[PDB]
């Protein structure tokens, strides 16, 4: 009959049901080794005495990817280096192609295989410079904006995507100045923009010492990252 | 006095990908958007871009995502997408990875046609004659090509990998001065299996 002989044709084809791409998610900067894809679950046997195909990579740029045919399964290969997500990088995903050639009928079939690579909270808050300072006449009024110095990236900046990279900005209390958190505030914490909090008295007191903190937003918060500068805020009389 | 608090996204796709079959009808919802506000305010929600904006629609809302338009993974297969929430005071975007699905939607095309070949009638049983090939843009087994005769000829055989035809039984010009036949290539998806025909002319060549 007719179709007889379509067993010859059924190595290589997938032994699942679904969608023909494979996507699977692992974390930025997992260690060499790391499966990938625990199972192509493709038709027959690569490798060993008798194999009824022949399994390989193809498009495995700068071979992220390696291939244990016989097991079919699909592992990082990061031997000297890290698969970072983050800049200069910018690896958010790799996608490679299995070429399965079937033996008995010659025909190839390639199955696509996608790794989507998440971003991790690996870098903190840096800031552009070691510390910021501001002038403010003593006559300012309280309510007044007097340090706008972390506005277009010039303030704390983090390589991580999403929430893992945004930034809030928080005042400490100094141990060392105590007043300069009573009479400083940062009412809006995503700017970082410091703001006259209490009337100033140059015959008093002429300098501060501000301590800001800047955090990401990680969606754990024991997984969240701090760093901290000093705002020095001098008062001027003339 | 409490200062606003943006909205934020709770949805975990953002932290990998949606994927989206190409099949999906038109004015289907695809997911929903998710979103707290610390102070309990009423959201309103929407998609930013010119491209993403003619494919995906958002229910302002409820945040359900619905198709606009046809998605075809052979046209394009992935879209970065912002989506946005507000709070009537302030608007917060966040960009998903949108991985379109395939779907075994085109059947094969013939390369070089159209084809023809005279050979003698002398030719040896066994003779490689002429190579058909077509290719396929889906993927996997809807990407994988199989050649045949429809229906098979007695004179002659195609490989049903390589495209290659041979002879296979000896000719006679005095019987048949030419062939006309249909080859058939077809993908190998296994529900929905696509395919198209292209003739082929034999033509038979007098030694006498
Ligand atoms: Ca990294
Ligand atoms: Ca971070
Ligand atoms: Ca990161
Ligand atoms: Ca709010
Ligand atoms: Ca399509
Ligand atoms: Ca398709
Ligand atoms: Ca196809
Ligand atoms: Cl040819
Ligand atoms: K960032």
């Amino acid at each position: 009959m007719q179709y007889d002989d379509d067993w010859q044709y059924e190595d290589c084809k997938l032994a699942r049901g679904g969608p023909p791409a494979t996507i699977v998610a692992i974390d930025e900067e997992s260690r060499n080794g790391t499966i990938l894809v625990d199972n192509m679950l493709i038709k027959g046997t690569a490798g060993g005495p008798d194999p009824t195909i022949e399994l390989s990579l193809k498009d495995n740029v700068d071979y992220w990817v390696l291939l244990d045919p016989v097991k079919q399964m699909l592992f990082l290969n990061s031997t000297g280096r890290v698969l970072d997500r983050d800049p200069p990088m910018n690896i958010h995903s790799i996608v490679v192609q299995v070429q399965c050639v079937n033996k008995k009928v010659g025909t190839v079939i390639y199955h696509e295989v996608r790794i989507v690579v998440r971003d991790r909270n690996d870098n903190s808050p840096t800031f552009k410079h070691e510390s910021y300072y501001a002038t403010v006449n003593e006559l300012t009024p309280v309510g007044t904006t007097i340090f706008t110095g972390f506005s277009g990236d010039n303030g704390a900046t983090d390589i991580d995507d999403g929430p893992n990279g945004q930034i809030e900005y928080v005042i400490q209390y100094n141990p060392e100045d105590p007043t300069s958190n009573d009479t400083f505030e940062i009412p809006l914490m995503l700017t970082g923009n410091v703001v006259l909090r209490k009337r100033l008295n140059y015959e008093d007191k002429t300098r501060y010492y501000v301590i800001i903190q800047a955090n990401d937003r990680a969606q754990n918060l024991n997984e969240r990252r701090t760093t901290t500068t000093t705002l020095t805020v001098d008062l001027e009389h003339h | 006095m409490q200062v606003n608090r943006l909205p934020f996204f709770t949805n975990h796709f953002f932290d990998t990908y949606l994927l989206i079959s190409e099949d999906t009808p038109v004015g289907s919802s695809v997911t929903q958007l998710l979103a707290r506000d610390m102070d309990n305010d009423p959201l309103v929600f929407g998609v930013s871009g010119e491209e993403a904006s003619r494919f995906f629609a958002v229910e302002p809302d409820t945040g359900v995502v619905w198709l606009r338009q046809p998605l075809d993974r052979e046209t394009k297969s992935e879209f970065t997408v912002e989506f946005s929430v507000s709070d009537h005071q302030g608007v917060i975007t966040r960009k998903v990875n949108i991985q379109v699905g395939d779907v075994n939607d085109n059947a094969p095309t013939f390369h070089n046609q159209p084809y023809s070949v005279r050979i003698p009638e002398n030719t040896p049983v066994g003779t490689p004659i002429f190579i058909v090939n077509a290719t396929d843009p889906d993927l996997g087994a809807g990407g994988s090509v199989l050649y045949s005769f429809q229906p098979p000829s007695p004179f002659f055989a195609i490989d049903s990998a390589r495209g290659i035809v041979t002879v296979i039984q000896e000719l006679d010009y005095e019987v048949t001065q030419a062939y006309q036949l249909t080859v058939n290539a077809t993908d190998q998806d296994k529900t929905r299996p696509l395919s198209t025909l292209a003739n082929l002319a034999i033509i038979i060549t007098d030694l006498e």
